[PDB]
RNA sequence: GAGGGAACCCACU
């Protein structure tokens, strides 16, 4: 994220511990509800 | 004062139905004019929909507080 | 720690669990493992093993 | 006053089958017909096994299953015969039953075939049909195996248990050539003619008759030689009769009570 | 009571406190008679 | 000889049947 | 509302979940009162504008009046009161839905009616409905971990994933040139 | 265990009516004929002859259920006409049919046999 | 070596002298790994785009890669792989003749089928498995229609009528054992009918039907409350207690057999094998020899059941919908097969690797006798007679009963025995336990907000204390 | 004794179990809150607990050997909450993803989409012997979508009637082209495919499971969402009995001839993998000329690999598409598949054209012997049949290398499931 | 049994199409299952997935 | 085990007709018309024919117990 | 041990108390019926 | 009108 030419807002990541220790509490509730809408919608398979 | 939602839920509903049916098969008088049916829970259904049941829900709060509404003065839609 | 199941009753259902029963073969191998690969149908049980004929479930 | 006034040509008639058609009718009529010869067209057969004596391999369920099977000759008898459940007497009087016996020993070293031949009933009118083409084998024998057993057979249809059938195969058809298009065949030049088919050989199905109905119905009627194939179709249409006519009669009632 | 032997076919009379064994040769293996009773089978 | 294709089934399990003729099914116990 | 949603939603997906199925609400009403839709119709734009405000103001999940309350309730609406007044225009009930006045009335009754049957029950066991909800699909399920394994990555917070990644966006023009990306 | 025995397919029971009427109270002149230890034969003869009245606006039956043995006849009529008089005309149609057949049937059946 | 081998029993020519000939050689695994095998001679043919020129062995037949469960099913290579293995499992619980001395044998669970049928397709391999003369099955006549409903989701309609003339009935033998153990001096078990004058611990069952030896005799028709042997132990007024054997729970039977025999120990040893008629009941297991199992739904008579024009119904009639995601093609060759082979009067061969056999030849074949050559008929309700618009896929499959009966696994409970430490109801039906009311019928309840059926299943069912 | 027979108002009696009694059923795993429904009771004469089949869905039961568990709620409060709370119509439409979780199902679905296609007329005996299966029915025949020649129904009339209330509805058939809806045709469908109901009144349309399944927005929830769930409840028992009947004149079948496929489209699969055979070699041979091209991120193998597969994926797809548009609209396959019931395209490709390859772990069969997957091949050999490609179909049959290769690939999807069971087990109860 | 024909273990009141193969152990049939143990003698080398060594070998 | 008395599927007598076709089988018919020769004429007597297993020959190798 | 007691799934607290063995249960296989409701379970007269 | 536990194996969905 600190390097040049790179884009501070959308770099993410799929690892939830980096992302609670490096943003913080409620991006990781984002990051984590991500990550579980991806493994659950792969499938095409739909949760509320 | 009362912030509680003004419909009665689903679990008060059914909660309300099966106490007033065993008070009725406990020989409770029946608050409506039943044309000849025996079941108690057919009783309570009826008398839940003539809004005539004679029980008042305590909702309780998070707090511990608690607010008591008139199974007739809950909506019934559901 | 002894291994169990190398003596069992012999199947007398039909004559076909006879058969099955007496040529049965085993793998040692822990049936809660949830690695795969003693489970697998190797290339080598080619006209060895039979590839259709095993249990369903744990085993 | 609108009823059908159907027509009959028998085909064939031989002493195990009736092939026949019946024009001018609907296929309710024709179907029910049908039903009434595999299920209720009632014949005699075997339904009370007490077992004495039974060293054969076979155990004593099996052989009263078998010895149910058997048909028994039930022409002009199951008319007199009377239903169990409609007599008087405590079980089995002779209006309401026919007795069999069997009673086989086996002392010689070839295997003794017991048949239908060894039911040695009480009543001429009411005997294996084999005992009238081999006999219907019930069980064999080694040296040192005897069978034993007394049997009553009484009156029923093929609504209770399949030994009651007469039938053998019930082979019902109508409009051989589709004209009425009720099946419809993907590809009509792949179906094998009818036996009944009036089609040249270059033609795969009839030309679709869109005011048509079905209306001509084959059978071929076989039995297995506990009545007469005539005696099967008669007593079928006699006990539809007879049902419709109780069926009135409780209609009847039932008008009048109400 | 009266036992089939297994192996010789002979019955044996055989009472309590008798010993089962085969009076005609010996093995020790017998089998009870079929009953005299009503058992009635439906031909079904 | 070499066995011709179309004798080739029946030769082959003409083999297998004298294997199960000799050896039979439990022969391994 | 235009901008609220294109900041609520930067990708363009439309597909929101709702509870008042509107545009089946408006369909319901035109069969039921008989709409012709190729004639002029007896409903004021007005009406339209102040039904529903209305009804906005009819639809609480939030309860009070304390600014607090006002702004939770604001927030717990805001998709709805957004697509209601989206779907809901007076431009649109003139021209496209063609609705009457009766219909307007039922239809403004029938999202009440459906909204407030929407509002969760308290009561309601949610925290098993969710466990129920996201345990049960898991019975039909670059070396990206995905399926039961990732979802067990994910729920057991571990230190070390299997294959952790990063999604590097990058900003200026060495998004578009090959050569500096 | 739960096996039936065989004869209450075609069997009434003590306490059993055969055939009940009730009046179907959806549309004018429509009844519902309950028959009880019968099948698809009596039912689709009746319903059949019962099409072929000109009087008759419906007719229809059904089994509830294979595992019972009851038929349900639904008949209505013009209101000239009575389901009652359409059944029991029905019924009086199909033993003419069935007499016709016979004797028609034995005929061909002894011509066939003195050739 | 063909020849000599086709006179085996006058030659003394055997598989022994082919080891010795130099001809068949023993290959294991490793060995495996250095030979170049050929699947048929035909590979060691030249051809235009040459493989191999270097085989080293060839093998005698690639259908002997199977196993003795798997090689009863006909074409195995035209179904799916799974289903090959549901087979593989599901021919062991097939029931028909376990053995030949059946009648000798005191199992405590024996199955036996009255009329058990050798396929009429059968593979080649089946020949050495015996199974032509211990069969396991019926070649049933199976309709692939949609009729009724009542075979929807793997479910088969039977017909009643061929159920009537003993389709798929057979006979479970059940054995009881039961010794007089001199437990001491003073515990004396002994076969003596009990008398309620002088024996305590009763389930107060009749015991009329045993003899004066304390066994019961063969012939005797017995249910679920009776005794079939009478035991009683000799405590230090009720100087004897009742340890009767007693039959199993809702187990209507004839006792087949008594033995009376001496054990090891030289005490009186007694085994009472009991014989129950297992009618084809709706609930009752069947499968085809292609993974197609399902449980009975509805059995019709024949007169209700849909029928050709020859008059020919339907044994069973298994669902449309049970062939395609399960992909069990060899299903539907099989019916093809035994409609050509019982009409043509041979067997027919479905050794899996065959180029001989092919749906077309077969297809030909069947149109040879008149019928459609895919096997379609055209079926007439059985209800009203009327033509069924579709024609429907009939002929000769082999169906297996299997040994999972309803009657063997059908349990309710009231109220009865519980367990002795938690006073929480018993495990299994041979017990008449309950059910397990486990975590995740919890769990759904709490979802539903059922909190009072919570406490009723949780509290008042099973074990209710103050 | 009589004097034990006596009854004070105020008593228990503990009577049996009777019709209409509410019983909670259960079926193991109890996954969610659908896999226990209250039901009514009614008793049928045999062993069996008898179950309607719209409900196998919610359940995850089949009739294969299934076995359920029924719970008697013994006090009148339970009864009623499992009345009011637990019902299997109160069950229609999930919480987990606003949907239903009834739907119609096999051989109803099949016949639905057999009954509401354009061409269905029914006689007068037809519908009236229909209209006694409809227990929602207000006694009124409808006038017949055709009055001479002779009077026929359709089965959209028919249907409409099952429909109950006006629901309005939108959906579009599993064939609907995607053309089609830009043309010049959008509101008058030359292939039925668009389904519209107006009023409760199925307009046009072939019904489907897109139609009457279990997906948002479909008939049935519509049914619920707008009439509630007796009514709902009365729609899925109408739909069944209606259609089971139909079915009954109509009939379904599969067969021998379903699976054949006309020659010209045999010639066109054989060079389609002819072709695809032919492409792998040239992959093969351009990575052995060191003239394949490792993409970035991969080892050359792995995109080796990865042409290979994608190649042999492209011919599955091909001749698998060629065969399920050769089919007529006679087929039942394509009838099974088009209605949704039961079927994959996929099941089709397989069945009439290719197997396919075979996977282990996802990569294609491992060289299990020295560089060798079997003994029947040259080592080092990266073709299609040496590594698991099946060219045949389960018609024609597979050879053994084949044979043995879907052996493997059944095996680990075997594998899969009883491994993993047990992880997705302990995830759900840590999740609870 | 060995040796015997099928006559003679007719009159033995045994099966001559049964296998054998197996034990009588208390009047129970008993089979034994043949069990996959690793080859002995032979040198094995794997690579230890996650230990202190990179290569073993074995025997 | 032993021939049964009747067809399953139509209920033909099947019964007195396996001794007369193993005495045509050793007469060297075919099966088809050895089949042909005893009137069995639908399939589903052809296979309650053909694929019959008589066990009871060999139940009656076994001396009687009783 | 009392530990071995409690402590498992086949323990006091997840074996006894979570869930256990209930009164007023039946259990038996299932076959279809297309004549019966949705609400509605066909039941054995013996289990009823 | 209700008197064993445990270990193990097989099987079922
Ligand atoms: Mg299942
Ligand atoms: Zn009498
Ligand atoms: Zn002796
Ligand atoms: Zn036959």
């Amino acid at each position: 994220l600190s390097e040049k030419d790179v884009d501070p807002v959308r770099t993410t990541s799929n690892d939830i511990v980096e992302i609670f220790t490096v943003l913080g509490i409620e991006a990781v509730r984002k990051a984590l509800e991500r990550e579980l809408y991806h493994v659950i919608s792969f499938d095409g398979s739909y949760v509320n | 004062k009362r912030i509680t939602t003004p419909y009665m839920t689903k679990y008060e509903r059914a909660r309300v139905l099966g106490t007033r049916a065993l008070q009725i098969a406990m020989c409770a008088p029946v608050m409506v004019e039943l044309e000849g049916e025996t079941d108690p829970l057919l009783i309570a259904m009826k008398e839940l929909k003539a809004r005539k049941i004679p029980i008042i829900i305590r909702r309780y709060l998070p707090d511990g507080s608690y607010e008591d509404w008139g199974v007739d003065e809950l909506i019934i839609s559901d | 720690q002894a291994r169990a199941g190398v003596s069992q009753v012999l199947n007398r259902l039909t004559f076909a669990s006879t058969l099955s029963h007496l040529r049965r073969l085993n793998s040692p191998i822990g049936r809660d493992g949830k690695l795969a690969k003693p489970r697998q149908l190797h290339n080598t049980l080619w006209g060895m093993v039979c590839p259709a004929e095993t249990p369903e479930g744990h085993a | 006053p609108y009823a059908n006034q159907p027509t009959v040509r028998i085909t064939e008639l031989t002493d195990e089958n009736v092939k026949f058609i019946i024009e001018n009718t609907d296929l309710a009529v024709a179907n029910s017909i049908r039903r009434v010869f595999i299920a209720e067209v009632p014949i005699i057969a075997i339904d009370w096994v007490q077992i004495d004596a039974n060293s054969s391999v076979l155990h004593d369920e099996f052989i009263a299953h078998r010895l149910g099977l058997i048909p028994l000759t039930s022409d002009d008898i199951v008319d007199k015969l009377q239903y169990s459940r409609d007599c008087t007497c405590e079980e089995f009087c002779p209006e309401c039953s026919v007795e069999f016996t069997l009673d086989v020993r086996c002392n010689e070293d070839q295997t003794r075939h017991v048949t239908s031949r060894d039911l040695i009933s009480n009543s001429p009118r009411v005997i294996p049909v084999t005992s009238r083409q081999d006999d219907i084998l019930i069980v064999k024998l080694r040296k040192g195996q005897e069978l034993r057993l007394r049997a009553y057979a009484k009156k029923g249809f093929g609504k209770e248990h399949a030994k009651w059938n007469p039938t053998a195969g019930v082979a019902f058809e109508y409009d051989p050539d589709n004209a009425l298009r009720h099946t419809v065949y993907p590809k009509p030049e792949e179906w094998p003619k009818s036996e009944y088919s009036e089609l040249d050989e270059d033609e795969s199905q009839a030309p679709y008759d869109p005011n048509g109905k079905p209306e001509r119905f084959y059978y071929n009627v076989e039995s297995c030689g506990s009545l007469r194939p005539e005696t099967i179709v008669l007593s079928a249409l006699s006990g539809l009769k007879k049902k419709l006519s109780d069926l009135q009669t409780q209609l009847s009632h039932e008008i009048q009570s109400d | 009571m009266i036992y089939i032997c297994g192996e010789c076919h002979t019955e044996n009379e055989i009472k309590s406190r008798d010993p089962i064994r085969c009076r005609e040769c010996g093995y020790r293996i017998m089998y009870k008679k079929r009953t005299k009773r009503l058992v009635v089978f439906d031909a079904r | 000889d070499e066995i011709t294709p179309d004798l080739w089934q029946e030769a082959c399990w003409i083999v297998i049947s004298s294997y199960f003729d000799e050896k039979g099914l439990v022969r391994q116990q | 509302d235009r901008e609220v949603l294109r900041v609520i939603f930067p990708t363009g997906d439309s597909k929101v979940v709702l509870p008042c199925n509107l545009l089946r609400m408006i369909w319901n009403a035109q069969k039921i009162f008989h709409i012709n839709p190729r004639l002029p119709s007896d409903l004021h734009p007005i009406k339209v504008v102040e039904g529903v405000k209305e009804l906005s103001k009819k639809l609480v999940i939030v309860n009070g009046d304390d600014p607090l309350s006002r702004q939770a309730q604001e927030n717990a609406t805001l998709l709805f009161n957004i697509h209601l007044r989206s779907t809901l225009c007076s431009r649109r009930m003139a021209e496209e839905f063609r609705l009457s006045g009766e219909a307007f009335d039922w239809l403004l009754g029938e999202i009440e009616s459906k909204f407030n049957q929407a509002i969760a029950h308290p009561g309601e066991m949610v925290g098993a409905l969710a466990a129920q909800s996201l345990g049960e699909p898991a019975t039909q399920m670059k070396n990206v971990t995905l399926g039961v394994p990732r979802l067990k990555e994910l729920i057991n917070i571990s230190k070390k994933p299997k294959t952790p990644s990063l999604t590097v966006f990058l900003l200026g023009q060495s998004a578009r040139d090959a050569e500096r990306a | 265990m739960n096996a039936p025995p065989a004869f209450e397919s075609f069997l009434l029971f003590e306490g059993e009516k055969k055939i009940t009427i009730n009046k179907d109270t959806k549309v004018p002149n429509a009844c519902l004929f309950t028959i009880n230890k019968e099948d698809h034969t009596l039912g689709n003869i009746i319903k059949s002859q019962l099409l072929k009245d000109p009087q008759v606006l419906f007719a229809g039956y059904k089994v509830p259920h294979p595992l019972e043995h009851k038929i349900i006849i639904r008949v209505q009529t013009t209101p000239d006409y009575s389901p009652q008089e359409a059944f029991t005309n029905a019924i009086t149609d199909l033993i003419s049919e069935l007499s016709l057949l016979e004797e028609r049937f034995r005929v061909a059946i002894k011509d066939k046999q003195e050739g | 070596h063909i020849d000599q081998l086709k006179e085996r029993e006058y030659n003394n020519y055997s598989w022994q002298d082919l080891v010795a000939s130099g001809v068949v050689e023993y290959i294991d695994t490793l060995e495996e790994e250095t030979v170049m095998l050929a699947m048929t001679p035909d590979d060691l043919q030249e051809k235009e785009v040459a493989y191999c020129s270097t085989y080293t062995h060839c093998e005698i037949h690639p259908s002997m890669i199977l196993g003795v469960c798997a090689s009863i099913i006909p074409f195995p290579d035209h179904n799916q792989s799974p289903r090959n293995t549901y087979q593989s499992a599901m021919g062991k619980q097939a029931m028909g003749v376990y053995i030949t001395n059946f009648h000798v044998r005191m199992d405590t669970l024996a199955h036996v089928l009255y009329y058990p049928q050798k396929p009429l397709v059968t593979t080649r391999s089946m020949e050495y498995l015996r199974f032509r003369e211990l069969p396991a099955g019926i070649n049933s006549i199976v309709a692939i229609a949609s009729y009724t409903g009542y075979n929807q989701e793997d479910s088969v309609i039977m017909n009643r009528s061929a159920v009537d003339r003993g389709f798929f009935r057979s006979v479970f033998y059940r054995s009881y054992k039961e010794q007089e153990s001199k437990k001491g001096f003073d515990q004396e078990e002994v076969f003596e009918k009990p008398t309620r004058e002088t024996c305590q611990g009763m389930r107060h069952a009749i015991y009329d039907k045993l003899d004066d030896d304390g066994l019961i005799a063969p012939g005797v028709r017995v249910s679920g409350d009776d005794v079939i042997i009478g035991k009683t132990v000799t405590l230090p007024r009720y100087t004897k207690r009742d340890c009767s054997t007693f039959l199993r729970t809702s187990e209507t039977g004839i006792v087949d057999q008594v033995m009376v025999t001496l054990n090891q120990e030289g005490y009186k040893f007694c085994k009472i094998r009991v014989r129950s008629v297992r009618i084809p009941q709706i609930g009752d297991k069947f499968a085809s020899r292609h993974g197609q199992k399902g449980t009975c739904g509805i059995q019709y008579r024949q007169e209700d059941m849909p029928f050709t024009c020859e008059g020919i119904t339907p044994d069973i009639i298994i669902n449309p919908h049970a062939i395609p995601s399960r992909m069990t093609i060899g299903h539907l060759i099989e019916c093809l097969q035994g409609k050509v082979s019982a009409n043509k009067g041979e067997i027919g061969d479905a050794t899996p690797f065959n180029d001989a056999v092919n749906v077309q030849k077969i297809s030909n074949l069947l149109s040879d006798y008149g019928y459609h050559l895919r096997g379609n008929e055209v079926l007439y309700n059985g209800f009203t007679g009327r033509k069924i618009t579709s024609q429907i896929f009939i002929g000769p499959t082999y169906y297996q009963r299997l040994k999972h009966m309803v009657d063997d696994k059908i349990h309710s409970r009231a109220r009865g025995p519980i367990q002795i430490l938690n006073r929480q109801p018993m495990e299994g039906r041979s017990r008449d336990g309950g059910l397990r009311f486990g975590e995740m019928e919890r769990d759904c309840q709490i979802a539903h907000g059922a909190a009072q059926f919570l406490r009723e299943r949780l509290f008042e069912a099973s074990d209710p204390y103050q | 004794k009589p004097s034990d027979l006596h009854l004070q108002t105020g008593y228990k009696v503990e009577r049996h179990m009777c019709d209409g009694d509410i019983v909670i059923f259960n079926r193991q795993p109890t996954l969610h809150k659908m896999s226990m429904m209250g039901h009514r009771v009614r008793i049928l004469p045999w062993s069996t607990f008898r179950l309607n089949l719209s409900v196998t869905t919610p359940y995850n039961a089949d009739f294969d050997g299934d076995e359920m568990n029924l719970h008697l709620p013994q006090s009148l409060e339970t009864r009623a909450e499992i009345q009011e709370l637990a019902m299997v119509p109160r069950m229609i439409v999930t919480p987990q993803s606003n949907r239903p979780v009834m739907g119609i199902v096999q051989d109803t679905l099949t016949a639905v989409r057999k009954f509401t296609k354009r061409d269905v007329f029914l006689e007068r005996g037809e519908v009236m012997n229909l209209l006694m299966f409809l227990s929602t029915w207000d006694g009124k025949v409808p006038q017949p979508a055709i009055l001479k020649p002779r009077p026929l129904w359709t089965g959209k009339q028919i249907f409409s009637l099952i429909i109950p209330g006006h629901i309005n509805c939108i959906r579009t058939h599993s064939t609907h082209p995607d053309d089609e809806d830009s043309g010049p045709y959008k509101h008058i469908s030359p292939g039925d495919t668009k389904v519209v109901v107006e009023n409760g009144e199925l307009i046009m349309g072939i019904l489907c499971k897109k139609s009457l399944g279990t997906s948002a927005g479909s008939l049935v929830h519509i049914s619920y969402l707008e009439m509630g769930h007796d009514i709902t409840r009365l729609f899925y028992s109408n739909i069944q009995t209606v259609i089971n009947n139909w079915l009954l004149i109509e009939g379904h079948t599969i067969g021998i001839g379903d699976s054949i496929a006309d020659s010209k489209t045999y010639q066109d699969i054989q060079n389609t993998i002819k072709k695809a055979k032919q492409d792998v070699i040239e992959v093969i041979e351009k990575a052995h000329n060191n003239e394949l091209e490792p993409t970035p991120g991969n080892t050359l193998r792995q995109t080796f690999e990865n042409q290979v597969n994608r190649i042999l994926n492209d011919a599955r797809d091909k001749t698998g598409s060629s065969a399920q548009k050769s089919l007529s609209e006679y087929n039942n396959f394509k009838s099974m598949v088009v209605s949704g019931a039961k079927g994959s395209k996929i099941n089709i490709s397989q069945v009439i054209a290719v197997v396919g390859q075979q996977n282990v772990e996802g990569k294609r069969i491992p060289f299990g012997f020295k560089h060798r997957t079997l003994p029947h091949f040259i080592k080092d050999d990266y073709g299609p049949e040496s590594r698991g490609f099946v060219e045949n179909s389960y018609l024609a049959g597979l050879t053994p290398t084949e044979f043995f290769f879907h052996a493997m690939g059944g095996r680990e999807g075997l594998i899969d499931t009883a491994v993993k069971t047990a992880e997705t087990g302990y995830i759900q109860r840590r999740l609870i | 049994l060995n040796g015997l024909t099928d006559r003679d273990l007719c009159e033995l009141n045994e099966c001559p199409l049964d296998p054998g193969g197996y034990f009588i152990i208390n009047g129970s049939e008993k089979v034994l299952i043949a069990q996959e143990k690793m080859a002995t003698n032979t040198v094995y080398v794997f690579a230890k997935k996650d230990s202190k060594y990179a290569y073993t070998g074995e025997c | 085990m032993i021939i049964p008395v009747r067809c399953f599927t139509c209920g033909k007598i099947v019964g007195n007709k396996w001794e007369a076709y193993l005495g045509l089988l050793q007469a060297e018919y075919t099966e088809g018309d050895a089949l042909d020769a005893l009137g069995l004429k639908r399939y589903c007597c052809r296979r309650m024919l053909l694929a019959h297993v008589d066990l009871i020959e060999k139940l009656l190798n076994y001396a009687p117990l009783e | 041990s009392l530990k071995q007691r409690l402590k498992g799934k086949e323990g006091r607290v997840r074996g006894n108390l979570m869930g256990k063995r209930v009164d007023f249960s039946a259990r038996t296989v299932i076959t279809p019926d297309p004549n019966l409701s949705i609400d509605q379970v066909g039941v054995p007269r013996s289990i009823a």
